[PDB]
RNA sequence: GGAGGUCAACAUCAAGAACUGUGGGCCUUUGCCUAUAGAACUUAUAACGAACAUGGUUCUUGCCUUUUACCAGAAC
């Protein structure tokens, strides 16, 4: 339950950049607009939720 | 394996397997000490067909189901103490396997036509015609061709011993105690 | 909802070869036979009794105009709602009819 | 030759089905029978090692009723009075992040495992698969 | 007529016609090959939330699968595991295999299995042929008298 | 027992040319490979057995759904 | 196939749903 | 008088497997029993349509600043 927590809660902060703007596009927000770091101008949102999980 | 879902509805479920029990003739419906309701039919989609008259036709609740299991059944393959719990009686039974031709022909019931082998059932007719019989086709034992006893569900049975030539004033007394000791018996298992 | 079947006396259908005399064969113990069909599946046993029956009677409610023309079977014997779905037999059905050799 | 094979068959088939003949021999030739429904694919399988244009394709037409020659004479004696080397690593370090990342990634060691195993790697590499995760 | 419903034809154009459209109409031709697929199968799949391999996905029609009822009934020290019990067996047999379906329909079962065999490349064979496929297998009346 | 859905098997792997009836006339009994008592030949749980012991799985079970 | 596994079904999920069998843990 | 009409109006088209009319009998015409005449269209792996859209209300959900627009299952 905790990962199932996991992955619904990092998408539902990237939702919250994404409805801040106005999209839901995969095409848009490539995954470097999320995960790089401060230093090179993204978020740096450190994601524990790719994974997979054991079902 | 059936048991209802809402275990306050088995008094409903007991009116459906008593149709189900008429209705179609091959279910044998069982009950328990474990209170669980044990359901026989031949195959598959028998069963689907029960299930669903069972479910929606006759009795309205929903019911748990077991697996898809099967019934099994037990033998031997090759001394003797056994004791009555208030000790009075001593009783000693040696158990053998049959040989495969004769349970063979006692899975076929049968009137013994021709050179085929007489079914068991037949033991209302002469005892010493089914001594001759056995010995015919097996080479059945000659002492113990007289003395097959009696016959059951299943296989066949034999008295042999010195109290049948003891008392057989007393044990044939006994006797018809015993057959009944014995269905009581072989319908379970150890 | 459990089966088809014909509940009102008016609807049965009409027999052509007039029921009171085949209720006379009824006495005679050598005029009547009981004959059951029995065979593997889909051997067209069911289909089979389909013949006599709609040679025997006249006219029959539960002919669409479908299966009166050739495409669908009719089966008579079949009444079971799980046997129409099912697509088979289940319980065993017959019926009472006289035919001449 | 369709056609002329297939009125083969079908005589072939009448003695058969309508015919009696030797039990040994019958068995034989039903084989054929199935085999022809089965299409010999246990009878197609050989040394075809010229191409259909290298044979030089003289099909010589005999047919089993001639007079031939057989020229077993010949057979006598006689007395005849007539390309870039690569000293980068660039191809293996490519070979380590894939490696490393599917590591990296992965909760625990048995979705790592279904990662790796997932990727088939060829049996020259797994040998040096297990030097990076070392 | 010109209010052009209810066409009529004869045989040898409906020949050119099923000649033509083989390119679109082209299908299976066994009520056997469906199987599974048909909708009844569907249907069940729905009701159960189970999916065929190919079949299509539905939300759970009895999404409340969470109340339970802890008993021994069920229990792996009295189950005999001997066979998978795949899913094709739920929407196969589903009053069986399943243990509480709701809103299933019975699923049709079985077709004879078609030996159909027609040769698609010579016209110009028969109609009535031995195909490869196949397993190989006192007093007189008067004159004038045959077949009907 | 090992005929649970052995009939569908059948018939999805031969895209639906085939088919089984399954019956019991005969009425053949034959011996489960293990040796219904011994303590010990069993391995793990939720795995289909190993043939070399069958009878006492069959055995325990049935037993501890009896009772 | 679905043979008790997966989800119920993938909306309130976050997720594809996509089920793959694992490799690693067979034997 | 016949063959027709990308003409029109009216009637009818999901029900104890399921329609009407008539003669007689009980009731005293509803209703029940009995004999009989005629039943076009739609139906059994169920239906006017070998096809397939949208809306409303109420439930259970999904996105989640709120309404519209929406996610997707159910009943009506
Ligand atoms: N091609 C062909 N098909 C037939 C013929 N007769 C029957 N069938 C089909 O084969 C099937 C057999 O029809 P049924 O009468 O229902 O089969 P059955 O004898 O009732 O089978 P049971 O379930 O055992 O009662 C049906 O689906 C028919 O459509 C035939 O003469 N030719």
């Amino acid at each position: 339950p905790l990962l199932d927590i996991l992955v619904k809660g990092e998408t539902r902060i990237q939702n919250r950049v994404k409805l801040g703007l106005n999209s839901k596009m995969p095409t848009r927000f490539p995954p470097a607009v999320f995960y790089t770091p401060k230093e090179l101008g993204g978020l740096g949102m450190i994601s524990a939720s790719h994974i997979l999980i054991p079902a | 394996v059936l048991q209802p879902l809402l275990p306050r509805e088995l008094p409903k479920l007991l009116d459906a397997l008593n149709k189900i029990s008429k209705y179609y003739p091959g279910v044998i419906i069982k009950v328990e000490e474990s209170g669980e309701h044990v359901i026989l039919g031949n195959g598959e989609l028998y069963m689907d067909c029960l299930l669903y008259d069972l479910r929606a036709s006759y009795a309205k609740i929903e019911i748990k189901i077991s697996d898809p299991l099967t019934v099994f059944s037990e033998s031997c393959s090759n001394s003797r103490l056994g004791e009555e719990n208030l000790p009075g009686l001593s009783i000693s039974v040696a158990a053998e396997p049959m040989d495969s031709k004769m349970i063979q022909d006692l899975s076929r019931n049968t009137l013994g036509k021709g050179q085929n082998c007489l079914d068991i059932d037949g033991i209302m007719d002469n005892p010493r015609k089914l001594s001759k019989i056995l010995r015919t086709e097996y080479g059945w034992d000659s002492l113990a061709s007289r003395n097959v006893w009696s016959f059951y569900n299943g296989n066949v049975l034999i008295n042999d011993t010195l109290p049948d030539e003891i008392s057989p004033e007393l044990l044939s007394k006994y006797k018809e105690q015993i057959i009944q000791g014995f269905y009581w018996a072989v319908k379970e298992g150890p | 909802e459990h089966t088809i079947f014909t509940q009102l006396k008016k609807n049965i259908p009409k027999t052509r070869y007039n029921r009171d005399y085949m209720l006379s064969m009824a006495n005679i113990p050598e005029r009547i036979i009981n004959v059951g069909v029995i065979g593997p599946l889909h051997s067209g046993k069911t289909s089979l009794m389909d013949l006599l029956v709609i040679d025997s009677h006249k006219r029959i409610p539960d002919m669409s105009k479908n299966v009166e023309l050739g495409w669908k079977p009719l089966r008579y014997l079949d009444n079971l709602k799980q046997e129409i779905d099912r697509g088979l037999s289940i319980k065993l059905n017959g019926s009472t009819l006289l035919c001449t050799d | 030759s369709k056609k002329t094979h297939d009125m083969i068959w079908e005589k072939l088939r009448y003695i058969l089905q309508t015919q009696e003949l030797s039990s040994t021999l019958r068995e034989s030739l039903e084989t054929l029978f199935e085999i022809r429904q089965k299409d010999y694919k246990s009878g197609s399988q050989g040394l075809f090692i010229l191409d259909p244009t290298s044979y030089t394709v003289h099909t010589h037409s005999y047919i089993v009723s001639d007079e031939d020659e057989a020229n077993k004479e010949l057979g006598n004696f006689e007395k005849c009075e007539n390309q870039i080397y690569d000293m980068t690593s660039t191809n293996d370090v490519e070979f380590k992040k894939k490696i490393y990342l599917v590591l990296k990634s992965s909760l625990s060691g048995d979705e790592a495992a279904h990662k790796l195993l997932k990727l088939k790697i060829a049996n020259n590499l797994k040998k040096s698969v297990v030097d990076i995760i070392i | 007529g010109t209010s052009y419903k209810k066409w009529s034809f004869d045989l040898p154009e409906m020949s050119n016609l099923y000649r033509l459209s083989t390119p679109l109409r082209d299908e299976v031709t066994d009520k056997n090959y469906y199987y599974l697929f048909d909708k009844k199968s569907f249907f069940n799949g729905k009701a159960l939330n189970n999916a065929i391999p190919g079949g299509p996905k539905f939300e759970p029609l009895y999404p409340r699968e969470e109340e339970e009822d802890y008993n021994e009934f069920n229990s792996i020290d009295r189950v005999i595991f001997r066979v998978p019990i795949r899913s094709e067996y739920k929407v196969a047999f589903p009053h069986l295999y399943n243990s509480r379906p709701r809103s299933v329909r019975i699923p049709w079962y079985n077709n004879p299995v078609s030996c159909i065999i027609q040769n698609d490349e010579e016209y110009d064979t028969p109609a009535l042929f031995f195909d490869p496929s196949l397993n190989p297998i006192d007093f007189t009346l008067p004159e004038d008298f045959a077949p009907l | 027992i090992e005929s649970a859905g052995f009939e569908t098997d059948l018939r999805l792997s031969t895209n639906g040319l085939g088919m089984c009836q399954l019956y019991f006339w005969h009425k053949i009994w034959r011996k489960v490979p293990g040796d219904v008592l011994d303590k010990d030949a069993f391995i793990p749980k939720l795995k289909p057995a190993p043939i070399n012991s069958l009878s006492r799985d069959f055995v325990m079970k049935t037993r501890r759904r009896k009772g | 196939s679905y043979n008790g596994i997966g989800l119920k079904s993938a909306k309130g999920s976050s997720t594809s749903g996509h089920v793959q069998r694992s490799l690693a843990s067979n034997n």
